[PDB]
């Protein structure tokens, strides 16, 4: 069947930027239509670049032949420059003694509508989140829970940090069963910068409650050193507009934001622990 | 005991080499030129020491329009088959005075490259340095970092050390 390692979502109505059949134990490979490589025992890494007006949405590498590891205990494809939603990427993938082809495709979408708000969101949002896994709650407190299956890091005291088919996840902080899904927002390429902020409304319906972060980014290594994701100031009835801002330590390639509001809510939200 | 020289090219498809000679001399030097829209990979500027062969890898040209690429011609071996797709083969052979050391014939494997190590043309007199020699053996049996010899998880290694008891040598149990 093949592994197959996804950075982002598939779309079923759009078009391939190329696909290319490569020969993982070639050295070097075949410099196809003018991208170049780089091989080595333990790296593959393609110089992709395209000449169109389009932004990259999707990549998928199928390697050959299937050797049964689970895809979710460490990270496998990543563009190490650029990534989703621009034009082109340094893509990464580390190959195995076994894997000897590979086989890649890549996807782009015309840089007019290049928006991805019409597939990380699916139908219910309500129960199902852009990981497409369903939402579990506790009753001691009537509060969601924490899921134990897919490839995640910490850093500090409650950080918590997800990474599944290229997605970077947090959750600031938790969500409650009762809360009712207002809408989201979407951070295009020319609006990202090293430091930039967000404001929402929370005011009578608006307020509040729980935000959660999906986002793409690049990496200099293996092991990523995540953003230091922070909220400033507090999110009180008083101030109508509730502001966050963001430090990257590696620049960003797309941001897309959920809001969560309750006006029952008090505008904290923290167990009681220590 | 004649004189060292140096094995002259039996063949350099598509590109040429300078200067040409009956016979190479002991730091004679080649310079490797490719024709045009083939990209050399090896040493174009190579000169041969004292022990008969060629300084850096060989020198290839070519055009990266197949599923595997040129095995490269090595100097005094000649080859035969220009086909580069999958499950061809090509095959290699040395010329007079010459032994053949490496594969006789390569298929392109499926992963892309070519089953069996690059020929070499050789003869009496060579020796292969300990330098290099422990170069490649640890290349061989170690993989670089440092260096470490990893196993499949939860599995061990044999070794098989076979020793010859010939009228050659067989001095005083195996001296050294
Ligand atoms: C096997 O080959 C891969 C490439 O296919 C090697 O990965 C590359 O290694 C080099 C050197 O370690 C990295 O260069 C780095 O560049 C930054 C840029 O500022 C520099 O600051 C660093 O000091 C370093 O020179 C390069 O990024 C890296 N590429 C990727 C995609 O990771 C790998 O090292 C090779 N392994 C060996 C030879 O054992
Ligand atoms: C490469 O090396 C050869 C041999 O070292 C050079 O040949 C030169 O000229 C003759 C022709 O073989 C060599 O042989 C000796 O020459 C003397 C005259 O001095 C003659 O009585 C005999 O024929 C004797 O065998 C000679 O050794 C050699 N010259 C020197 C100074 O050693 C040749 O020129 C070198 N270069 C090339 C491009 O071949
Ligand atoms: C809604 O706003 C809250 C207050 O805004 C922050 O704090 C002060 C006012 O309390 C703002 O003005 C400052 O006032 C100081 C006097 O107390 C001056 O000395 C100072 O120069 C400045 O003018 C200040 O700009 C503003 N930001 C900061 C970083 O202090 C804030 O506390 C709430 O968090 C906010 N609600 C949100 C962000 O959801
Ligand atoms: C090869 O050597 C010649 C002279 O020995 C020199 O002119 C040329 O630049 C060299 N080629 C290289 C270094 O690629
Ligand atoms: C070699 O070994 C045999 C027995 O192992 C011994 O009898 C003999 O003396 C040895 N040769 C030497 C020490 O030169």
């Amino acid at each position: 069947d093949g592994d197959e390692y996804f950075i982002g979502k598939y779309k079923e109505k759009d078009e391939t930027l190329f696909f290319a059949s490569y020969g993982l134990k070639r050295d070097p490979c075949q410099i196809v239509l003018g991208y170049k490589c780089s091989n080595n025992q333990t790296h593959f890494v393609l110089n992709f670049k395209t000449n169109k007006k389009s932004c990259i949405s999707a990549i998928k590498l199928t390697s050959y032949p299937k050797i049964n590891q689970n895809s979710d205990l460490t990270r496998n494809l990543y563009c190490q420059t650029g990534g989703i939603g621009t034009d082109n990427c340094k893509l990464v993938f580390k190959k195995r003694k076994r894997q000897i082809a590979a086989n890649i495709e890549i996807y782009g979408i015309p840089a007019k509508k290049c928006s991805f708000k019409d597939r990380y969101i699916g139908a219910d949002p309500l129960h199902v989140d852009s990981y497409g896994l369903s939402y579990q709650f506790d009753q001691e407190h009537g509060w969601n829970l924490e899921r134990n299956n897919i490839f995640k890091d910490t850093r500090f005291s409650t950080e918590v940090f997800y990474h599944k088919n290229g997605l970077f996840n947090t959750q600031i902080t938790y969500l409650a069963e009762e809360d009712s899904f207002s809408e989201a927002r979407e951070i295009t390429a020319k609006d990202i910068k090293k430091k930039f902020s967000i404001i929402l409304p929370n005011e009578e319906y608006k307020r509040i409650s729980f935000l959660d972060v999906y986002w793409f980014q690049e990496t200099m290594r293996k092991k990523p050193k995540y953003p230091y994701i922070h909220y400033n100031g507090e999110c009180s009835n008083e101030n109508k507009t509730c502001e966050l801002v963001f430090d990257t330590d590696e620049l960003m390639t797309y941001a897309l934001v959920k809001v969560f509001t309750n006006p029952e809510s008090d505008g904290s939200r923290l167990k009681e622990e220590d | 005991c004649r004189a060292i020289h140096c094995p002259r090219p039996h063949d350099f498809e598509n590109g040429e080499y300078w200067p040409r000679s009956p016979y190479y001399n002991v730091s004679d030097e080649i310079s490797f030129h490719c024709y045009d829209g083939y990209t050399l990979r090896g040493s174009a500027n190579r000169t041969c020491q004292v022990n008969g062969r060629w300084s850096g890898q060989t020198a290839i040209c070519d055009n990266g329009a197949g599923y595997c690429s040129n095995p490269g011609i090595p100097i005094g071996t000649r080859k035969v088959g220009s086909q580069y797709r999958l499950e061809d083969s090509v095959t290699y052979h040395c010329s007079r005075g010459l032994t053949l050391r490496g594969s006789q014939r390569r298929t392109c494997q499926e992963g892309g490259s070519w089953s069996g190590t690059e020929p070499s043309c050789q003869d009496s007199f060579m020796y292969d340095t300990p330098q290099e020699v422990a170069e490649a053996f640890l290349s061989s049996l170690t993989e670089t970092i440092k260096r470490k010899i990893v196993l499949d998880p939860s599995g061990s290694m044999n070794i098989y050390l076979v020793l010859d008891g010939s009228d050659s040598i067989g001095a005083s149990n195996f001296t050294g």
